[PDB]
Parts: structure tokens; C-alpha cells; sequence
């Protein structure tokens, strides 16, 4: 996975060397930045759910027709409705790995690989999921560098789908 | 490969769960721990070189066979390979320290290194010696009290001490 | 030439990726330890002259027939102990040029690599050069973090010759 | 590759000279302007979609003969090659805003690029519009003043406007 | 191009022979054949217009948003629309290529190599196109293996989008 | 590889005989079945992605543990590999169809694929339901009596099934 | 084995494809074409053994001292004409697995892959086989496009052997 | 590569347009006329030898130093390389005449290759006689009037004839 | 790969032993008996094609089921890979001759070779025979009195018997 | 390992190839050196002790600073001096395996190959070595071609260190 | 060209070496066998017209056919007759090359690469020049290691055509 | 590659002759002076490190500009390159004196070698005063009186010379 960590070591790795002072303030870069990575992820879990209640409305009115349009990719039917807002929290709860983590890696890993292929198959506009996260970025209250984070995983979430 | 970070996250997704609070405590106290980490890990790489050739030295002290005409680490390829393979380990165990978890040196060293010794007749318990050898000499380095903040690394050199048995363990 | 820039560069280019927060930590580490890395490289610096003489010194005491025994290897010519303060200095040199760039690519590039090479075709002992290396190390007057990355930089030399 | 730090390096080196004061005050300052350096990459790099959508857009709407049949940008075939070239280009720009050096956009996205597109046929005069209303749109991005701390990025938005330029000028 | 008889072309040329047998049966299935073809590609031509604007109303009326909502990859502008019946043209116009080429090499070239990197930068929806297809396979009036023909390269659009 | 005609030849030649016309007469009413067994593969074909797509949405109806966190196919890196691996078997299933014989089939597919499954953690119980809702639905498609010359083509869809249970037998 | 139908297969394959419309062209005129080439292998099969007899006399009276001249790889012996015999009705019988499969492939495969290895080890001249095809090419009574199956296959022999 | 049909495709899409009634009935008459032109890829292939052979040993006939010590042909190896050249043009030639056009002619023979012999020393006048007499032979063999339909195939014989001039005209 | 001198060497090493009189005595006879190894490699190499052939020949007229259809060097592809097969095994046998040890034979030819046949259905048992056939035309052509010095080379017979043993019982 | 013969082996192997008289050649001239290199080798084994003992000396006559200084390394104790005539003893021994393997192929494998790394390991002076081979080769008593053998592996271990 | 001192090379410059006494010892090889292969060069040279002379009537003797049947391949014309004194006369002369080279390259480079080839093209029997060969062998007089030298080049041709 | 003897065997071959008496002649003085040029290979090869080192010491000492900072030789990385290029220009030259040919020289070494120098910045002509001091060097010690069978060898120090001319006068 994808951290500041293990980029660090596959650098050293790659080239056959020890660790040397090169990797060892990149780590310390990441350890200092942890302050604001989790400040971000605790409040964004502390948050989740009316973040997530909140995403899927904003997707809702964006696109009034994906609650009354037939088809079983769209939220037309409970079933829909439950499939979206569990989409959702998993969107979110991949900002909060990204955070914990210090990188892109779990998102890169649980999320990013296979999402295209995902999206055409079942039929699921990316112009949804980027409402829901832009809705996020929005109201999720953070100040100063732990807003920066959390924007920092979300934009990053969004060029993957654009 | 995982740092302890990644190893927490990876199992709340397995669970599809968000981190409790006490992960989120518990990967505080690794960052709030970060500074003696990089002392460790700085101090063992500076003496990458001492360490291994004075554990070398005693290692075919203690068994001159291993030198002897005939022996696994006779002729100047054998030798080589064998501080080579010190090397490597202790390379791969510091960037364990680094990481906080072991897996860069089960999966890209000690993963089917008992079998490779095996089949070509080096003893693993005299490899374990020369990584037992390594193990004293990088604690006692990296727990030197001499300049630097003065502070508790126990559990640092517990768990660095982890990692040299791991290795040790795997070749026996 | 490898910082903790370009490695951090190297790495989303090898990826076919644009930076990311992963990559960013790592140069706020760089910047931060900066302070740090600079305060020695100016001390290194401002003294170079008297520790170079002292590091020589250091070297022909601990090798005394550098300075008796005949041929060109050797400084037992006004020659030879020319071209061996001139190597101490390059070595002093290229420990600065490591501070001031946050890595090892200077000392890397212009002195490691061919390294083996020279020393075996002039017969140039490595003992030498790690004795006035470790004299330096010994006496730059570095306190605190300073001194940890001076002597991160000297003992990378080390490793090198030995 | 080069970053602004390595570039002083490799010319003191050249002269066979340590760093003098005035050296080691331009790379302090460097390093103190390094925030503001990291605020304008990642603002870039979290719109490197939209800049480049958007700059397409206005591009074939005021040259609609490079979206007609025959044109060099007909078919999604050559279509995905520009917003690619595009995607590209940003990509080393915002690379050499990080290491305050030119070199990787030089060496590893702008050499040989001109001959590239004589050889293709396509136009490099509307390849340089493409990057100028990039330049725009990105340079509006991260100076905008809203949601960070207030300052002056006045020579650092010089700095990055020189990047584009540079590259606008190399297909052209 | 890839077509019946490059591809007969391509596996010789490939084994370093001369065409066989093989090979020549082949081509001559490409020759029979194109009679069904070419009757379906004139009259696929023929009524194009009718088909074309057929299409684009099945869309608005399939996706009733795609008129209505703001965003310049949507039907809601004069522009937007003349975008609209120019792509159905393009998607009409690349099944009679294939239907004279005897392949799919036109459509493989011209129009599905790098499709899925255009609808997602510019937000375009595969659903709309293919209810757009959905609907000339529908009423284009062809009968026999006429019909075979054209449906098989509309299909072979549909299955690209999809 | 081997077709249906391949298939006789070869067994001729282990023999060291010209065919008999018991053979002569079996290929020649291959060749005048040919026609259906166009439309059938054609009309697989045409409809692959919705063959698919819905067994995979009925799938994971049946079996939701293969979709929640830790489940076999749950994060879109193993979805879309779930996905691709319906598409290859059914791939290799129309090339069957296409030959009159499995060769191609088991050579290129369903030759250690019950070992992949294995090693990897992937249910082939649970791939072998993926492969039976595509086979009832390619059936379906396949012996669809609208717009198409009437006729028997039972034969065919035996065969075209015995490759689908084929398939799901392999991977169980 | 290298026939219409497996070539069709392999292009797909090899480029990670379904099937397409231009693969099925390939086979319909597999399917077309047997008529033909049935008609020719039932005729060739039929009248095999005075085909064979007639060609090994051709071969003899062109190259009399095939039946003269001592050695092992002559037939100037019961078990020398014995083997010639065989080996005329191996190179019948392949034209005829050829017409069957629809392709080079049976020849390619049992006949012509080593052949040209075995003609120098036994000393085998190859102008002996290309008489008896030959004559055979001249003598089968086919007729139509019959006889151009059977010789499109004849004519391939002879060109491996030229 | 393109044959005929994809090369009016591909003109007609630089265009922008549908197929004319003009194009729909010049790419139909192709058709009509496809048994004559597989005849003579037939019968010129089931001749490749013959006429490789004979126009090479018309060619060193007539020009006896390209086979004396220091010829360009002498020795078996540069000999081989000869006939081999022969050989692929004629096979490419061949090619040309299946697809209705050169470009595979153009893209995979022709292009380059007198740069290929002026580099090597090699004559290609004298290669351009070779493709002549191979031309005068597959044209005789093409169109012989013996066992098949009587018909008219000169329009073809032209184009066949186009093929071999234009790789003379290319080595030369 | 060693010869009979680095064998002693390797001993000797192992060891850590100089050589004694016994080894120098009985190296320098070797190289007296030289020209004899010689003869016996360049007479087996100047006959390979022959040795092989009627090899063979005899080899198909005692198993004539090996040529029958079905048998396992029916075809051409096959007989060819026999014939080579029975070229390589002598190939590397004359190696060994000249080296005066079985190593290169041993490592290059016939280990897992047994394995080779079976995964293949080749019968050992008959490549043992054609090995046999080999052994017997070799000595006779090697040992030949004829136009060549007079003298005693059954020493050298033996061990040239020796390797086609060797390579006989590795297969069966 | 490398000698004239596995070196005609090789050559022969590499291609694919029986023996020719090419490789005959070689071995030939492997045969009638031997004479002079069994000679050598007689000679340096005879007199080993003596050689080893004086070479020794010669080396702390060069380098007196060997048997003062302190150090592992270092001749400076009874076991230091142990280690060094091993070491002697094992270059000569080396020399004598050349000389009866007729090729440099004993000395690459068990002590080439891996002696730089050694030598910078235990911080091993190549001088030393080099006085001691150079010692041998003046005191090996060897005249006429048994000398050149004996000289020609010397001058390969000593170009080995320079 | 292949000859015993360009693989003596060619050996040492594949692993980027200077030569060593493993590769002089085979020029070695090759500057004394010289003699044995200069004076059969020089004798065949001497008496190489009545060699091509016999050899062509050995052909015409044992393969009475070739000078009575026609065709452009066989000796039945004047012009067939001097094309295979010619080619017999080719063989004596790269014989004679090979013993000069003292290797097989000049035959290698100048007649076997293409052999096999020109032989089917032209029609032109393996066993012709094997009994030319075999007569040249018998009948060219040398004795002792002179005969040997020149017996290993022909049986290297006859190998080339079995 | 030739050497000596292939090359004039490849000039007989070019006209179509047999060797004259002449050659034949000349050839057998070669083989009679093959001693001599075995003692210069074995002398300039076993002093190989200490003609490079002095070489480039004196080099130095006469350029010093060259190792001053900023020199085309300053660092280890263009010091070892330098040192590296001396070793390769001696090692194809020994190998000239043992074939008495120039081609390896030529083909593997000095063709091209003025344009990568060019193309460096590497001055060729101080490349030439290199190949200068080791040719004084080489030839000194490859026509050392002592310890060798008197006689002479002027015509060989000649050749010798020839080949570093050669390869001095093709970097300049
Ligand atoms: C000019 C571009 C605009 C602007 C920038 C600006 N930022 C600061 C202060 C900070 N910027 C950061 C950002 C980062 N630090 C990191 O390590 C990373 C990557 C992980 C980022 C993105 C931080 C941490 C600070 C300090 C904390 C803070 O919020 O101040 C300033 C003030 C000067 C300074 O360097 O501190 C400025 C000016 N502000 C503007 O008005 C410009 C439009």
C-alpha cells in the first residue's frame, strides 16, 4: 500500500541500498503532518453519518431523476436508495483511510483500481459520486490544515472520477 | 508491503468499519514516538558496516570451519555471498523499524530463504548466529545514551529486538 | 541528481501520476529538517580550512608511512601531501553539498560513484580517508540536530570505504 | 532532474568551490517560501481535471476546425491523444513548481516535443493555446486568496506563469 | 484497418507465407457476404436523416433531463443539441463504414478507440448513445440478413458503451 | 486448437486412414448446420454485456457475502476481476460454439483455473452459479424464435449447454 | 491445427476479443467452400490406391534409376517400393485431411514440419514426390471447382518440396 | 493496411461523409469481379516457385557477373538472400492483389528498401530485372485461358501488372 | 563444466591440499595419451551423419511400430525430433571425450531427460537402443587400425563405451 | 570452469555445433604446454614452504607497519602473522591449480571473484598481496618456459589487484 | 570468420577480458599445426585440376542420369558440365581455405550458410557433391597428419550435405 | 573479425583463386614468427594495470587541467570512465597483435569512437597522448631483452606501433 512510509522503503528498496537521510525526513514529514491527518479523520468519523445523509439528499436534488427513473442502478426503489448511501459511506471512509495512512494508498487499492470498469458495467454516473464529495468538502467544518487534508483525499477522489 | 499505518486500516476494511478511538490513539502514540524511531534507524544505518564485519569476525571465530577448505563461506564467492546475505538482512530489518511491521521482511526476504539455504548446503542455525551477532551489536548501538535527548526506548528496542529474531527464527 | 525533490518527482513519474499528498509530506520533511542542514553545512563551512589541516594531520599520525615511505601514492612529497589535502577537502566539500541538497545525490554523483575504482588503480587506501573522515566528525563542534545530520553525511561516507 | 537546491549544488561543484553567504541566504529563503510553494502545487494538482477539460473546451471553440472531420483532433482516438498531451503537460509543470528548477519539464516532457508534432502533423501553435489557457486557469486556481492563510505569492505566480510559457514556447 | 480480408493478409504475413487456401476461403465469405451488406449500408445512408433525428428525440424523450439541465454536455442549448444529433450522425455514419469494410476495423479506429477517455472528461453519459442506437436498430426497416448485418455492427457499438 | 473438422482428421491420422463415409456424411451435416451455429454465436455475442452484467447483478442478489467487506468481491479491484472472469469464460464458450469442439475451451480457460481459484481464495461454487445464470440466459438469447428463419436448432443448444456446464464443472 | 475456423478463433483471441462479424464472414466461406472440397476428398479417397499406383510408375519411369540403383533410399527392392508406395499414399492422404479441415493445417503439421530435415537424412530426393503429385494433379478426373481444391493443396505440397 | 473498401472508407471519413451512390456501385462491381481476382492469387501462389526459380535463372543468364567471384549473388549465403528478396516481393506482391491496393506493398516492402540495397551494395536494377521477369511469368500464369470459366480478366491483369512495376520502379 | 584436469583441482581444493605425485603423474599421463583423444573425436565427428543415420535405420526396422501411425516417430515433426535427439546425445558424448569427464554430458544433455520422454510418451527404452546403435558404429569408426599410427587406445575405448552407458541408462 | 578445453566446449556448445578441427587445434596446444606448466607446477608444490615463508617476510620488510599496528587486520599478533601466511599459501596454491588446469579458470572461481569485496571488508591491502606474488616470481628459481607459465598466472593475480 | 585465434578473441572480448594464457595456448595450438595444414593446402592447390577433373567423371559414373537427362540442373549440355566442374571446384578451394584460416570459416561464410536452400531451389542432389568429395578424399595422395588436415575439412563439407 | 590468415583468404575468395606460392610464402612466415608475437601479447597483457596507471599519471601530471574541477576527468565517476577507456583501447589492441589484423581494433572499437568523444566533450586529443604513453610503455616492455631467447623482433614493434597510431590518430 501506498504511504509515505512505503514509498520510502521501495525508493531505498528499488536500489539495492539502506535507508539514508534522503528517506529519513520524508518519513518526518509525515509524522509531523499527522497532527492535522487525524484531527481530519477523527472528525470526519465523528461526522460520518449526517455526512453521508447529507451527501446522498445534495445527489438527490442535483439529479432529481435518479429517484424516479426504473432501473435497478438508479435510487428509484429502497433498495437503490440503501445501495447509494452505502456507496457513499464508502467514499468517505476511504478519505479517512487516506488520512490515517498519510497517502493515497487505500484508496488507490480498495477504491480507484477497477472504478471505471465498475461504473460502466452497472451503470453508475461518476457525476453522482463527485456531487456527493464536493457536498462533503463543503460541510464537513474543518479549519486551517486539517481542512487541507481532508480537500487534499476528496479533490483526489474526484479526478478519479473525471 | 504495510507500516503499521496501513496494517490498521487494512483490517477496519476488512471489517468495513471506521477507525474506533482506540485505533486512533494507538497510531497517535506511534507518531508521538516517530523521533526515537529515526534515531534507531539512523543510528543502525550509520554502523550498517561495523556491525556486520564485527559480527562476521566472530562468527567464523566461534566456527572455523565455515572458513576451513571445504567450508560453506570458503573461497573469496562464498565469503562474499555470506556478508552479502548480512547485508541484506539487516538492511531489510531497518526498513522494518522504519515501517513499524515486519511484512517488507517476510515478503521480500525471509519468504523462502530456509528453503534456498537447504538447497545449497548453508547451515541456517550458523546464519542465525551471524543474525544474533548483528542483533546485540545494532541495540547497543541504537540505544546508546550518548548524544541524544536523554528518554526511554524500551519498547522501541523490544521491537527492534522482534524483528532480528523473526529473521533468526526463519533460516534456522 | 537524488533529493528528496526529485525522488519525490521520480516516484509519481515513474507512476505516470501527478504528485500527490503522499509526495508533498516528503518535501515539507525536506524543508522542515532544512534549518537543521543548513546551520551545519555554514558551520562546516566557515571552519573547513582548520578542520581539513587537522583531518590531514590526524591521517599522518595514525599512518605514519604515508609520510615516510616512497612513491607517488604516498605523502612523503610536498606533492602527495598537496593531493591529499586536496582529496580531504573534496571529501568536506561533498558533505556540504549533501546538507545543503537534503540527500546523498551530490556525494553520490561526484565522488561514490568510480570510487572503488580510483582508490584500487592509485592505491589509495580507504583506512585514510575514514581516519580524517572520523577526525571530522570528531571535532566540527555540531550540537543537537546539527551535529545529527553532519554526522549522518560523514558516516555515509564511511559506509562507502569500508 | 535538478530541483532549485542540487542546481546551486552542481555549480559550486563545477568551480571546485564551497557555498558562499550569499548562497546560503538565496536557499534559506527557498525554504521559508516552501509553504506557499506546496499550497500552489496542491491547488493545481486537486483541478488537474478541470483545467484541462475546461481548456479543451474553449480551444476547439475557437479553433472548431480541429473537431472537424479531418482535423487533427477528429476521432476520439486523436481527441484522447490532446487531452492527454494536455494531461501531460500540466503533469511536468506542476513537477518543476515543486523542485523550483526547470529541468525535469526540460528533459523528460519539452525536448524533442516540437519535432514530435511536425512529424504527427499536428499544429503546435494551437498545442500553445491549449497551454496558455491552462497557465490561466491554474495560475487563477492557486492564488485565488479564499480559504488559506493571507500572503504574498506575487514572485511565486511569476515563477509558475514562467513554466507554461516555457513550455508554450517549445511547440509553437 | 481491420477487415476480412487484412486480417486474411495480417495471419499470413504474420507466419512469413504466402496466402493458402485458408486464407482465400475467407475473402470469398467477404465477398459473399457483402451483398447483405451493402443493400443494409444504402439504406442505412439513404434514411439517415429520418434516423438521425428519430434517435436524438428517443434520447430527450428516454432523458428528459438531458434537455433541461445546465451544463454545457447537455442538450439544454441550441449548441448542445446540434453536438447531440452531430455524434448520433457520427455513431450512423460508423456502422455504414463497417457494413462496406466488411468489419469493424472504422468503427474500432474512428470512434471506440479512446471513447471511454471522452465520455468521462467531457461528462458524457453512455446510456444517452446507446437508446440512440437502441432506436435505429429499431426502426431502420431492414429485413433478412440485411437487418443481421446492420444489427450486428450496432450491437457491436452498444457492447462497446456498455 | 482443434475445430469439429480438425477433430476427425486427427483421429484419422493416429489410425493412418482415409475417412469412411460414416465420416464423410457426419462433417457434411456440420457444414449444413452451419448456419445456426452463426446466429447462435452472433447473437451471444451481441448481447455478452447484458448476459454479463445480469448474471453478476443476480449473483451477488443470491450470494451478498461475496460484496460485503472482506467477501471475495467486494472493493471494484475484485468486482471488476470478478466481472472480467465472467467475460473470459463466456469469450472462450463462443469460440466452442464456433469450433464444435471444447479444445480451445479447456486449453486456453478452464486448464488451472480450479487451482487459481484455489490459491486464491475465489468460491468456484460461486463461480459455477455465475456460469449457469450466463448459460440460461445465452440459451435464451440464442434459441430466440423472433426475427430469424424458423427452424430446429435443439441440437445446437444441447451442445451450446454442454459447454457452459463444461465450463461450471471445471471450477467447482 | 491451422484451418478457417482456428485462425478465426486465434485472431480473436490474440487481440483479447469476442468474436466479430468479421471473423463470421471467414467461416461462412469455410461453410460455402466445403461443398467443393467434400466432393474432392470423396473423390480422391475413392479412387486412392490406383492413384497411388499410377503415381510410384510415373516416379520410376521419369527416375528409372529409382528402381536400378543400390541403397537403402531407393526402390530397388521390395521394401524400397514398398516405402515409396507408403509414402506416396501419405502425401494423398494429407490432401485429403487438407480438403476436410478446409486448410493447410494436417499437411503443416504431419508432413511438411521436418520434412525438409528427413529428405537429406535418408537421402530422399524431393523431385521423386513432386512427380508423383504431379501426376496425380493430372489424373484425379476432377473437375469445377473440385479440382481446384485438390489442386490448391497438390500445388502447396509441391512448393514445400521446391 | 487497407484493401480496397477501407481505403474509400477512410477517404470518406476525412470527409466527413456518407457514401456516395457513386461509391456504393464502384465498390460493388469489386465484388462481381472477387472469383477472378482469388484465381489469381490462387494460381500465381501455386506457382511461387516456378516463378521465383526460372525469373532467377533468366536473371544470372543474363547478367553472369552477379554470380562470379566478387558478384553480388555469389556465394550461398548472398545467393539465398537473393532468391529470399524474390521471394518476399513476390509475396507482398500477392498481397496487394487480394486487398486491391498496395499499401501493404508500400508499408511493409517497398519503403526503405532501396535505401536497404544501396547501403548493402546490391544493384537494384538488376533486382529490378528479377521483378520483371517474375511479372511477364504470374501475369502468363494468371491469366492462362486453360481450365477455368472463360472470361475477360485484363482489367485485372493491368492492375496485377501495376503492382510488379511499382516495386521495380521502387528498387531501381 | 570441468575436464579431467580441473576435477583433480576441485578435489585437490576441497581439500585444501597442494597436488601430490600421485595427481601429477597420473595428469601427465593423460596429456601423453592426447593424441589419441583426439583421434577418437575428430573420427566420431567426421562419421556424425552417418553414425545417426544408420542408427536410426536400424532402430526402424527392429520397432517398426515407432513408424507406424500412432507411433511416437510417425510424421516428419516427430522423426526429425528423433533424429536430433539421437544428434544431440553423440553431440554431447564427443564433448565428453575430449574433456575426459562425463560433467558437461551429465548437466547439459542428460539430466532430466528421463523425465523429458515420459512427460513426452517417448519410450527410454527405444533411445536407449538408438544410443546402443550409436555406441557400437562409433567404437568400431574410432578404433579403426587403419590410416592412423599403430597402437593401443582400449583404455580409451572403454571410457568412450563408458559415456554412451552412461547416457543409455540415464533414459531407460 | 575456465580452461582451454571447456573453453572449446563451450565455444562448440554455445553454436550449437559438433567439435571441429577449429577446437582440435586448441586442445592440441593445451596438450603441449603442459610439459612446461606440469614442470612449474612441480616446482612452485616442491618448494612451497620456503616460498610461503620468505614471501612473508618480504611483505614485513615493505610494510613493517603490518607487525606493529594494532588491529585484526593486522600481522601484529601470532595469530594475525597465522592468517597471513594462510593467505600466501593460498595465492600460491591458486597458481599451482592454473598451472595443472592450463587456464586461469581455478584461480577466477575460488579467488577473483569476490576478492575486491573482501579486501575492503576486513580492510585488506592489495600491497601486500602484490609484494608477495612479486617476491614468489622472483624467487621461484623456474628458467625457460616453465617460468613463463609460472610468471603468466603470477602477473594475473597481480593485475587482479592493481 | 571463424578461425582458431578469432575464437581465441572473441571468447575474451565476450566476458570483456584481456586474453589470458587459456586462449594463447590455443593460437599456440594452431601456429604448430600449421605446418601439417600449410603442406596439404599446397599440395591440393598443386593438383586441384586433376582432383576436379576425376571428381566430376566419379559423378558421372555413379550417377550415369545426370549427364543424359535433361534438364537445366543436370550435367546433359555443355554449359551443365561446366557449371559442375565449377561447383566441384568451389569445394577444392574452400578446403584450401580452411586449412589456411585453420578453421572452418571460410567454408562456414562462403558455402554451407545457404547451402540447403540453393540446393532445393535449384534442383541441385546432395549426393553429387558428397561423391565428389569422397573422391577428392581418396585420391588427392597425402599422407600422414597432412591427410588428416585435408580428410577433416572434405568430411566437414560431407556432414554439411547429409 | 579476421585475422592474419582469413584475410587473405578472403581476397582469394573475391577473385576466385586459389593461393599462389606467394601467399603461401608469406603465410608460413607468419606461423614461424608466432612465437615472437605470443611474447609481446603475454608481456604488454601481464602489465596491463601498471601501463594504464603510469599512463594516466603522466597524462595528469602534463594536463591538469583535466582533474582540476570542472576537467573532463574531475570526479570519480569521469576518473574511472577515463581509466575504463585506456584499459579498452589496450585490451582490442593486444587483440590485433594476436590476430595481425586491425579489423577487431576498427569494428569493435575505434569506429565511432571520435563521435562519442565529440559528442561527451571529452577531448580526443588528450585521448591520444594517453594511447601515446601506453604504446612507449607497452613497446618497452614487449621488446625487453631480458629474460627471453635473443633475437629479433623489430618488424613486430613496428606492427605494434602500428595499432596505436592507429587507434590514437581515430580519436584525434
Ligand atoms: C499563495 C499561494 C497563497 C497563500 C499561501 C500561503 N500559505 C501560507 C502558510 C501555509 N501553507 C501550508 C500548506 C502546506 N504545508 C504542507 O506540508 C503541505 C503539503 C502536505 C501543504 C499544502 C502550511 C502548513 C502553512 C502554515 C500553516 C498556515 O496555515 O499558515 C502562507 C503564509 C506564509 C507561510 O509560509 O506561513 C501563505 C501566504 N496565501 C495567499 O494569500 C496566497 C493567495
Amino acid at each position: 500500500m501506498k504511504t509515505p512510509i512505503t514509498e520510502a522503503i521501495a525508493a531505498a528498496d528499488t536500489q539495492g541500498r539502506f535507508l539514508s537521510n534522503t528517506e529519513l525526513q520524508a518519513v518526518d514529514g509525515r509524522f509531523k503532518r499527522a497532527v492535522a491527518s487525524m484531527e481530519a479523520a477523527r472528525a470526519l468519523t465523528n461526522n460520518a453519518q449526517s455526512l453521508i445523509d447529507g451527501a446522498a439528499q445534495a445527489v438527490y436534488q442535483k439529479f432529481p431523476y435518479t429517484t424516479t427513473m426504473q432501473g435497478s442502478q438508479y435510487a428509484s426503489t429502497p433498495e437503490g436508495k440503501a445501495k447509494c448511501a452505502r456507496d457513499i459511506g464508502y467514499y468517505l471512509r476511504m478519505v479517512t483511510y487516506c488520512l490515517v495512512a498519510g497517502g493515497t494508498g487505500p484508496m488507490d487499492e480498495y477504491l480507484i483500481a477497477g472504478l471505471s470498469e465498475i461504473n460502466s458495467t452497472f451503470d453508475l454516473s461518476p457525476s453522482w459520486y463527485i456531487e456527493a464529495l464536493k457536498y462533503i468538502k463543503a460541510n464537513h467544518g474543518l479549519t486551517g490544515q486539517a481542512a487541507v487534508e481532508a480537500n487534499a483525499y476528496i479533490d483526489y477522489a474526484i479526478n478519479a472520477l473525471s | 508491503m504495510l507500516d503499521a499505518f496501513a496494517k490498521v486500516v487494512a483490517q477496519a476494511d476488512a471489517r468495513g468499519e471506521f477507525l474506533t478511538n482506540a485505533q486512533f490513539d494507538a497510531l497517535s502514540n506511534l507518531v508521538k514516538e516517530g523521533n526515537k524511531r529515526l534515531d534507531a534507524v539512523n543510528r543502525i544505518t550509520s554502523n550498517a558496516s561495523t556491525i556486520v564485519a564485527n559480527a562476521a569476525r566472530a562468527l567464523f571465530a566461534e566456527q572455523p570451519q565455515l572458513i576451513q577448505p571445504g567450508g560453506n563461506a570458503y573461497t573469496n564467492r562464498r565469503m562474499a555471498a555470506c556478508l552479502r546475505d548480512m547485508e541484506i538482512i539487516l538492511r531489510y530489518v531497518t526498513y522494518a523499524i522504519l515501517a513499524g511491521d515486519s511484512s517488507v521482511l517476510d515478503d521480500r526476504c525471509l519468504n523462502g530463504l530456509r528453503e534456498t539455504y537447504q538447497a545449497l548446503g548453508t547451515p541456517g542455525s550458523s546464519v542465525a548466529v551471524a543474525i544474533q551477532k548483528m542483533k546485540d551489536a545494532a541495540i547497543a548501538i541504537a540505544n546508546d545514551p550518548n548524544g541524544i535527548t536523554p528518554g526511554d526506548c524500551s519498547a522501541l528496542m523490544s521491537e527492534i529486538a522482534g524483528y532480528f529474531d523473526r529473521a533468526a527464527a526463519a533460516v534456522a
